[PDB]
This record gives C-alpha cells, structure tokens and sequence, in this order.
RNA sequence: UAAAGUUGCUGCAGUUAAAAAGCUCGUAGUUGGAUCUUGGGAGCGGCCGUCCCCUGCUCGGCGCCGGCCCGAAGCGUUUACUUUGAAAAAA
RNA sequence: GUUUUCGGAACUGAGGCCAUGAUUAAGAGGGACGGCCGGGGGCAUUCGUAUUGCGCCGCUAGAGGUGAAAUUCUUGGACCGGCGCAAGACGGACCAGAGCGAAAGCAUUUGCCAAGAAUGUUUUCAUUAAUCAAGAACGAAAGUCGGAGGUUCGAAGACGAUCAGAUACCGUCGUAGUUCCGACCAUAAACGAUGCCGACUGGCGAUGCGGCGGCGUUAUUCCCAUGACCCGCCGGGCAGCUUCCGGGAAACCAAAGUCUUUGGGUUCCGGGGGGAGUAUGGUUGCAAAGCUGAAACUUAAAGGAAUUGACGGAAGGGCACCACC
C-alpha cells in the first residue's frame, strides 16, 4: 500500500532464509570491503554500489560477507555521503520538477505532482532530524536546493 | 547526456582540483596546468573566443557547455554564477575520460 | 495499517472455525500469541499447534476442533481490577459454567480463573468460550 | 510589516480611479520596475529605460523589449515561428 | 476442502505459490558460473542482473539487462550453481 | 428518571429509510510489526499439584579452629499498570 | 615551621581487560536500478473529411422545413453538379461492461519536457507508518473579468405554426456563450447515491500490464534470439458469472460478510416531517454566489423495500357487429 498513490502493489525482494557466506563466493572481508572503497571513492549511492557487487563480484549480502551493511562501512571511514541518499534522490527529482515546472506554469498536474514530493520530503527530514543524522537547524528550502544537486 | 556532465562536475567539486573563474583560469591555461575548461553558453563572444585560441596553443580541451553561466554556478554547487572553469586534477572523476 | 497483531490472528482463527477448516495460519507470530494459544491448549479448545520460526515474525499452524465458538478479542487492553472481573464477564461470557477471559498480569498470561487463585490482575486481551 | 492588505504598488493612488482601474494597473505597475535577469550576463540588472527599451546596468547593453514587460508573449511565438521557417526554407 | 496438510506442502505446487507467499519465503534467483567463448576465465553472474558485464580485456559482452531475468548472450557456457 | 440500543463507553446508524467531505496533501490529535530468560533441581501425596531458589557491597551473638553461619542498616534505569497497607468527619 | 606514611576529593598519563559495544530485514514504508506499459500531463507540430462563406462554371424553377404547413431563400439563378480558395470548430468508423489519472477528466501524426503505477530484484535505508481538527493544491459545465477569434450550434429576443390560451414542446433566424490565452469562481445525481488503512472468509471463465515456464504453428531468413498465436502459473487492475459463506426491512451484497457469539486503527457525519439550508452574525468573492448556520411556529405522520389489485395517450398476444371495416 504506497503512501502517495492508490497502488497496492506487492513486488520486493525476499532474502533466503540462510543467513551465511556464498559456497562459491571465495572473496573475504577486507577484498569486498575495499570494493566497495573502490565504488566509494568514484561516487556510487550505498543503494547501487550493492547493485554492481551482487552482479560482477556476486555477493549474496555484503552484511553475510561483512559483519556491516554498506553505509556503516561508509561512515566508518569517512567516505559516506552527508545528507541520505532517498533525501538526496527526492531533492534531485524536486528540483527537476521545478524547472520543467518554470516553463510550464499551464501543468497543473505537475504542481500536484509536487507537493507529493515536498510531502515526502519534510516527512524525511523530521524524521531524520530525530535520528540525528541531520542537524536541527537544517530546513528545506526550494530556491537554495538547486545546488545541493 | 547533461546529467552525466552535472554528475561528472559534482564529483571534480568535491575530489578534484578546480579553479573557478576567468581570469584564475586563464593564468592556469598559461602555465599548462588546466586539463578541461568550461565555458557558458552566455559567456562573451571575444572572451569564448580568446580562451579557445589560448587552449589552442596549451593543448588543452574545451567542452563549451550547454547552459548559461547563472546554473553553472550550480552545476558547479556554488551560489555565484561562473562564466569560465579549469579542471586542474580530475580527482577520481572520469570527466575528460569521456 | 497492522495496529493490534493479535486481533488480527484471532479472528483469522475464528473465520477458519466457523468455516470449518482443519488448520488454519496465522502470519505473524508474536510473544503475546504463543502465550494465548496455550491458555487455549490447556483447557483443550485448539489442537496441537506449532510454528514456524524463520528469519522475520514467524508464522503458525495451529491445529482446530469443532469445540470453539468464538475467540474474539477486547480492544484496547483496558485496565481490569479485582472488584470488577465479575462485572465483566457478566457481560462478555456466555454462562458462569465455560467461557474464559484471558488476561494478562505481571504473574503472566492467564484466564480469569487462575487470576482468583493468585488474587492478581491487569490488563485484559481477549476472551473464548 | 504588511502595510496594506490587497492594494500594492498601486496603493499610491489612494481611492482615486476606481476598483477596477486601479486593480488591472496593478498588474502592469508592478511588472514594469521589476528588475529582470539580464540574458547576457545573468545579473539581475535588467531595468525599463523608458518604454519599449531595457537597459541591463551591467553590460551597458539596451534590448527593444515590450512596453511594460521585457518580452511581449506575442513577440516570443514570433521568434519561434521564425526559428521553425528559417529551418525549412533551406533545410 | 477442508483438510491441507500445510506443514508439509508438495513442491510441485510450492514453486507456484508466490515468493513471499511461501511458507518460507525463498527467492526464484540464483547465481551462475558463465564463460563465453570469446575468454576462459570464469565468472558469476546474478539471473537478474540489471546491468551490463563485459569480460576482461575488452573480449564480448557476457549478459544484457532486461525486465526480468538478464537475457543470457547466447553462445556462451554457463552453469547454475547455488549455496 | 427508567422505557431510550430514540445520544448508543458497554451499545446506534451512514448502498436506497435522516446520513461518507468532489478529491488529494497535511499539523496538532489518535493509533502504531516482530524482536532481548527460560528450564532444571530438592520436599510430599493419588505422570501432575504445591513450597523453595538461580540475588550483590557497615554495625552486634547458638558460635566455631584471616576464614563460615546467622540477626540488623543502606544502595543497586524510572513512570503507567496491578495487589497489599496507611490515611481517611459524622449523617 | 616542614613534607609524608593517612582517610577523602578532583584531575592528568600508561595500560591490561570485555566472547570489547550495532537484533531482524515485516505478504509495513521510502529510495535506487531494470526492461517495459498507458485516450495520464505540458509545450510545439501535423493531418482529416465535414460544415459555413466566397469565386468561377454547368443546367434549370423551385428549394427549405413539417405530423401537416407557414416564416425564410429563389430567373438579381436559389437548391443541385464541378473546380478551387478561406475561416474557425471537431477529432467519426477503429472505440470495448478495454486502459490511464487523486478526482474533475483524457483519443489525428510526430518531436520535446518532466512525472507515474504495476511487475522483476539475494540492491539500499531501517519503523521512517495509518488516519487525519486547522491549513494547502486541483476541481466538469455554467457564470465572471480582460484580450484574440468568432464556422457550427444556441440561452435571451424576433417570427411562423400548433392550441381554448403557449410569452412551451415543432420550425425559421439569432445575441451572450460555445473556441483559445490570462485571471477569477469552487459548486454537480462531482454517484459506485457505497470513507481510508489492514486481516480473514467459496469457487469459475475471461480480460489488461509485467514476469516465469511450455508442445507446436507462423514472420526475420540464415538460426538462436525477439515479435504473432497457442497452454498454464504468479503479482494487482477494471469487471462479470456462480451458490444456503454470511448478512440484510428487503431489493440485493464476496462485500453492504467476519454484528446481542456485539471492541483491528481512524477521521467525517445522521436523530420524526416541515419551517429551512431560510433569518441573522461572521467570512471569502468583481458579482452571481460559497462556507458556517438558528429559532418562533406547525404537524401524526413523511419515508424505504416488497406483495396483490386497479390504472397507463406502455409493450406483446387475442377477442366482440351492445366495436370498427
């Protein structure tokens, strides 16, 4: 049940129930947590570094191979991303928005269209914002997004 | 292929070594250290021209951009507007791989 | 969404019983079910159930007879003193001969009957009879 | 503070001309000194020199523009016609 | 029908069910071992793999993305293996 | 006041009888998944019932040959909840 | 006098040690990615007859319209046939108990822009959620304000008939409007007369998108692989059929069921009929109007479903010279 659309849908991934290494993967702790330095210092979201190591390197789960999923590998280094990923991707598509948004002023779907994502934004933020991973003095603001791309 | 562009520039922002601005970048073409330069659409004529002719000698490329020079302030994640840029050491960006 | 997880297994119990099926399943599998499926094996009203503990919330397979007419549950937990458990199940319970109401109390999960024995009382869940 | 409640700019007329006439001059009072960003440079310097003209205080750079606003919306489908014709004329 | 045995279920019929809807839900994907013709070496692929692998040295493209499973380049030598 | 389950907490109704906002977002409000200690033992009766236990760290006497037992004081996440007690003017 | 042995208190330095510190990844959610899918949205562009008008040409006295006529056009050549040009609407047939969209709503081609469900996922985050006073976006038609345009249609009005009367139905003209752009307006039988989220409870054949598997057939051509069919399966999507699930006053309902065996969470809201969505006050609006919203008084019924009758300028059969031919 999607929180802003009338979808019910019903499609994820389901983990196997096993909860060890890959009989086949023969690549250690240090080897995939370097890999994914390798991504990291290139610039990939946690989301798709995950991606590119289950299809070339083939991990099952980086938190089986490692005992750390992949943000915690980040921020344990230094090279984690400030402000979260779904935050970034939603401000990415907000502020795409906007500027097809300034020639088409006439598109009142895509001013509907808006306000769900400012909806999911500032539910994101105070959300965040009590996770402590967001300083409480941070506040969305359209006009300033635009740099934070 | 834009957003390519506006990620590669993210990534040289906060990796590699940038020098913004005319007259910083023309004194980096000069000693052969720029590697890419960047010029707005809406940069001035003789001045889109007289850098052409200076990387033309420095050997040096010049990907002549898509937008005007208010975005490419945000493009480049910064809140003035910049008309020229010089990518001095890539970093781990793989803009002039490209 | 999913507020009470246990009410959401009882009446899935009860629609299986009514029906009339053998066994029945229940997809989440929490404490507070384990802990009211067995007041209902001691006094033989369900079969004999087991779960299925898998890496997430577990599931259930409990087994059913003809015996249970209803296994509603209260909700909220409303708070149930000493003085009024009778003024409760004058009104919740078929007769004063069968008919349970389970209730939890820092002694654990229990009928009502076993609450006068220990002289304790809390919260209220469910009910069957 | 919010000095005036729904009357802006125009508020300078008092209670002279009318509802009406002081309402769809608004409209046009308010566009004509808004300072634009100046195409050229970016800056927003681009300000009415008198009518018909715009001067952007950055360049130097004066643009035949609209009467009250810097480009007519009758003058921006001409522009693009001409883009379209211009392209066919010759392929 | 009244009476399923559900503990036990036949598996002709649990690879039907759906996969969360299993009585332990367990993924349709799987991994492979795969060699093309154009190299030697081996290398493991995932069934549904979203993106493009090349091999090394720049030899023939070794799967193509698609809605669902990755549409394995023919000619190639592949083997399902699993842990 | 009961009747009145015609004010419905217990306990009303909202397809057509009175009746779900045109629709979506949304703050207070309200409500929120699973997950962290069970079992073993001793006492007795015809496999079960019941008692018991998995508390830690100064001052004095059933005493014993620094060490043991025992009585006494304090501390050892906090509320909700629950039981006990006190305190509770009569009429 | 003095430092300490001394109890107590604070601070700095070296460590040793912990089984050294992070539950799981919801048939909860967000996000990423993958190939798609769609009368979803915006901007541009293109095309199609038709309609009306104009021009030229042909031949001619009627044409229109009606139940019947007349108003109206017409030898100044109407109507009708031909060839063109122009203008503004419109997007037939294909078009469906098909899709899409929050709803209102959305159909010539092509390009662009940004968005999205669903599926697929051994990707990520890790409870971020559900419903929501106040508040905010959109909201058919009509109506309003400016422009631009004005073919057809057509409130108003004018006439011709009909009629006892017809300022009505029928007909001939015809203004605002219908069209576009920009501002307002915020109501519809905005209906599925059916809040949203969640769980559970019969089957059955189809359908739409995605995925998986499978004989064969047929395209590429030169096969595999992708298309088109064929046979199943899974996900959810609009629906139908079916029945003693169950419920309901019943019509009917797989939800309107899981309701005296009454309690999943949560808004909105009804209390005999009128008076009355009226008065008033507030408030929004350019106005029309919207939202909020009484009482005095009056009344024994008003209403829902269903049954039988009678009735029908309703239908289908049939019959009578107290009916006709």
């Amino acid at each position: 049940g999607r929180m802003h659309a009338p979808g019910k849908g019903l499609s994820q991934s389901a983990l196997p129930y096993r909860r060890s290494v890959p009989t086949w993967l023969k690549l250690t702790s240090d080897d995939v947590k370097e890999q994914i330095y390798k991504l990291a210092k290139k610039g990939l979201t946690p989301s798709q570094i995950g991606v590119i190591l289950r299809d070339s390197h083939g991990v099952a789960q980086v938190r089986f191979v490692t005992g750390n999923k992949i943000l915690r590998i980040l921020k344990s280094k230094g090279l984690a991303p400030d402000l979260p990923e779904d935050l970034y991707h939603l401000i990415k598509k907000a502020v795409a928005v906007r500027k097809h948004l300034e020639r088409n002023r006439k598109d009142k779907d895509a001013k509907f269209r808006l306000i769900l994502i400012e909806s999911r934004i500032h539910r994101l933020a105070r959300y965040y914002k009590t996770k402590r991973v967001l300083p409480p003095n941070w506040k969305y603001e359209s006009s300033t997004a635009s740099a934070l791309v | 292929s834009l957003e390519s562009i506006n990620s590669r520039l993210q990534l040289v922002m906060k990796s590699g070594k940038y020098v913004l601005g005319y007259k910083q970048s023309l004194k980096m073409i000069r000693q052969g250290k720029a590697k890419l330069v960047i010029l707005a659409n809406n940069c001035p004529a003789l001045r889109k021209s007289e850098i052409e002719y200076y990387a033309m000698l420095a050997k040096t490329g010049v990907h002549h951009y898509s937008g005007n020079n208010i975005e490419l302030g945000t493009a480049c994640g910064k809140y003035y507007r910049v008309c020229t840029l010089s990518i001095i050491d890539p970093g781990d960006s793989d803009i002039i791989r490209s | 969404v999913r507020m009470n997880v246990l009410a959401d297994a009882l009446k899935s119990i009860n629609n299986a019983e009514k029906r009339g099926k053998r066994q029945v399943l229940i997809r989440p599998c929490s404490k507070v079910i384990v802990r009211f499926l067995t007041v209902m094996m001691k006094h033989g009203y369900i079969g004999e159930f087991e779960i299925i503990d898998d890496h997430r919330a577990g599931k259930i397979v409990v087994n059913l007879t003809g015996r249970l007419n209803k296994c509603g549950v209260i909700s909220p937990r409303f708070d149930v003193q000493l003085k009024d458990l009778e003024k409760w199940q004058n009104n919740l319970l078929p007769s004063r001969q069968f008919g349970f109401i389970v209730l939890t109390t820092s002694a654990g999960i229990m009928d009502h009957e076993e609450a006068r024995r220990k002289h304790t009382g809390g919260k209220i869940l469910g009910f069957f009879f | 503070a919010k000095r005036t409640k729904k009357v802006g700019i125009v508020g300078k007329y008092g209670t002279r001309y009318g509802a009406s006439l002081r309402k769809m001059v608004k409209k046009i009072e308010i566009s004509q000194h808004a300072k634009y960003t100046c195409s050229f440079c970016g800056k927003t310097k681009m300000k009415r020199r008198a009518v018909g003209i715009w001067h952007c205080g950055s360049c130097m750079k004066t643009v035949a523009g609209g009467a009250w606003t810097y480009n007519t919306t009758s003058a921006v489908t001409v522009k693009s016609a001409i883009r379209r014709l211009k392209e066919l004329k010759d392929q | 029908p009244l009476a399923k045995d559900l503990l036990h279920p036949s598996p002709e019929e649990e690879k039907r069910k759906h996969k969360k809807k299993r009585l332990v839900q367990s993924p349709n994907s799987y991994f492979m071992d795969v060699k093309c013709p154009g190299c030697y070496k081996i290398t493991t692929v995932f069934s549904h793999a979203q993106t493009v692998v090349l091999c090394v040295g720049c030899s023939t493209v070794l799967c193509q993305p698609t809605g669902g499973k990755a549409r394995l380049t023919e000619g190639c030598s592949f083997r399902r293996k699993q842990h």
